[PDB]
C-alpha cells in the first residue's frame, strides 16, 4: 500500500528514450535476477518474423496470416520485434513455407554471430510452458 | 459475353413451358441474341443496337427506363411489381412481349425471329452451358466452404489466447510489485545499518 | 430422390455428345433409371436389385465394388481414373460402355434400351432441372458469401482488440519500470551521500 501512494504521488517522468528503457530493464534483471518471471524472459531475445516475401522488405508485408498472430504474441511475451533482418538478431520464425530457408542458412553462416532458426510450433507450444523450451527438438 | 436463360410460358399453349436465351457482349443497350427453344425447334435472332435506339424513341420513354424494363423483364429479373405475358405464333415468327396491368397492355417489344435448321446443336450447347455454370459453382462454393472453415477455427483460437492474455495481464501487476517492495527494502535495511554505524561514531 | 447428369462421347460419333441422366432414389444398390438423350431423340431403361444381382452372378466379384463402378462411370465421369469408352448401336439398341486397361479390354455391362414416344418432354425435364439446379447453387452462394464478410469482419475486430491489449500490457510495464528506476536512483544517490560520510569521519 504504501509503495503504491508514494507511486500515486510522484506525478510524471518522461524524459527517457525506449533504447534506454531496455538497457535499464535488462540492467536490472541481470543483477537481481527477474528471469524467474513466467514473462520477461523474451526481453534478452530479438525475434525477426519472414512476414516479408523478399527479406529486407517492408514493402512486401504478409499481414493476414497465423503469423502475424504469432508475431504479435512474442511481442507480448517480452520478445524484441525486429522488421530488418540485422547481424544482431537471435531468433528468426519461419512458418509453414520453407522456401527459403536456403537464404536463410546463407545469411546465417555469412553473420559472425549464428541465429538459430526456429519454427512457429516452438513458441506456440512455449506458450503453456511458460519457459525457453529446448530448441534442439524445434530447430 | 453473358448469358441468361429462362422460363417463358407462351399464352399460345398454357401448359408446356418455352427456354428463352438472351446474351450480351458488353451491356444489353448494344443489342443481343435471342434464341427460343422447346425441345424440338428453335428460332434464332439478334437485336442491334439501333433497333432498340428506334424501339426507345418510338415509345417516347428514356432510354434508361426502358433498358430496365427489358433487362427485367427478358431476364427474369421482375418481382411484384407487376406481370408480363409473351406471344409467338408457329407460322409468322413474330414474338411479342406485353405488360399486363389492370386489364391494359403495353406492347413493351417485338422481335422478328427465324428458323434455324438444325435444332441439335443449339440444344446440346444449351445443355453443355448449363452443365458447366453448375460444375462453376459447385467448385467456388466449395473453396468458399474450405475457407469459412479456416476462418472459425482460427478466429477460436485468436479469443483463446486473447482470454489468456487478459486472464495474464491484471494479475502480473502484483507479482511486478512485490520484488519492487523486496528490493527496495533490502536496500532501506543497508541505508538503516550505514546510518546505525555513523550514528555509533 | 437424387439425379445426375453428364457428358459421354459415342465411338460412332465423335463430333457429337450425348447426355446421359442417371437417377437413384436412395442408393444405387436398389437400381435406379438410365436415359440418353442428345437434343432429338432419348431412350430410357430401369435396373433392379434383381438386375445387379444377375449381372454380379455373371462377373462374380463383390456387389458393392461394382455399384462403386458403376457410380463413377456413370457419374464421376473421372477421365483420369483409367478412361472407359461407352459405345451405342442405335439400331440393335444395344448401349454398352467398355473398359481399356493398358492392353486389356472389359465388357463391363450390356443394357437395352427403347425409344420414348416423345422425345420434347424428357428433354424438357433435363434442362428445367439443370436451371432450379443453378438458381439453388446462386442462393447457396449469396448467403455463404454473406457468412465469409461476417467473418472476415469479426477477424478484423478481434485482431484489433487484441492488438490494442498488447499496446495497453506494454505501455503499463515502461511506466511502472519507470517509475522504480527513477526512485531507486534518489536512493542511491542518499545512500551515496551517507556513505560519504563514512570516508569523511
Amino acid at each position: 500500500n504504501q509503495l503504491k501512494e508514494v507511486f500515486s504521488g510522484i506525478k510524471n517522468s518522461n524524459e527517457q528514450t525506449p533504447e534506454e528503457m531496455a538497457s535499464l530493464i535488462a540492467d536490472l534483471e541481470y543483477r537481481y535476477s527477474w528471469d524467474c518471471s513466467p514473462l520477461s524472459m523474451f526481453r534478452r531475445h530479438t525475434v525477426y518474423l519472414d512476414s516479408y516475401a523478399v527479406i529486407n522488405d517492408l514493402s512486401t508485408k504478409n499481414e493476414g496470416t497465423r503469423l502475424a498472430i504469432k508475431a504479435l504474441e512474442l511481442r507480448f511475451h517480452g520478445a524484441k520485434v525486429v522488421s530488418c533482418l540485422a547481424e544482431g538478431v537471435s531468433h528468426v520464425i519461419i512458418g509453414e513455407d520453407h522456401s527459403r530457408v536456403a537464404d536463410f542458412k546463407a545469411f546465417r553462416r555469412t553473420f559472425k554471430r549464428k541465429f538459430k532458426i526456429l519454427k512457429e510450433s516452438w513458441v506456440t507450444d512455449s506458450i503453456d510452458k511458460c519457459e525457453l523450451q529446448e530448441e534442439n527438438q524445434y530447430l | 459475353m453473358e448469358r441468361k436463360i429462362s422460363r417463358i410460358h407462351l399464352v399460345s399453349e398454357p401448359s408446356i413451358t418455352h427456354f428463352l436465351q438472351v446474351s450480351w457482349e458488353k451491356t444489353l443497350e448494344s443489342g443481343f441474341v435471342i434464341t427460343l427453344t422447346d425441345g424440338h425447334s428453335a428460332w434464332t435472332g439478334t437485336v442491334s443496337e439501333s433497333e432498340i435506339s428506334q424501339e426507345a424513341d418510338d415509345m417516347a420513354m428514356e432510354k434508361g427506363k426502358y433498358v430496365g424494363e427489358l433487362r427485367k423483364a427478358l431476364l427474369s429479373g421482375a418481382g411484384p411489381a407487376d406481370v408480363y405475358t409473351f406471344n409467338f405464333s408457329k407460322e409468322s415468327c413474330y414474338f411479342f412481349f406485353e405488360k399486363n396491368l389492370k386489364d391494359v397492355s403495353f406492347r413493351l417489344g417485338s422481335f422478328n425471329l427465324e428458323k434455324v435448321e438444325n435444332p441439335a446443336e443449339v440444344i446440346r450447347e444449351l445443355i453443355c452451358y448449363c452443365l458447366d455454370t453448375i460444375a462453376e459453382n459447385q467448385a467456388k462454393n466449395e473453396h468458399l466452404q474450405k475457407e469459412n472453415e479456416r476462418l472459425l477455427r482460427d478466429w477460436n483460437d485468436v479469443q483463446g489466447r486473447f482470454e489468456k492474455c487478459v486472464s495474464a495481464k491484471e494479475a502480473l501487476e502484483t507479482d511486478l510489485y512485490k520484488r519492487f517492495i523486496l528490493v527496495l527494502n533490502e536496500k532501506k535495511t543497508k541505508i538503516r545499518s550505514l546510518h546505525n554505524k555513523l550514528l555509533n561514531a
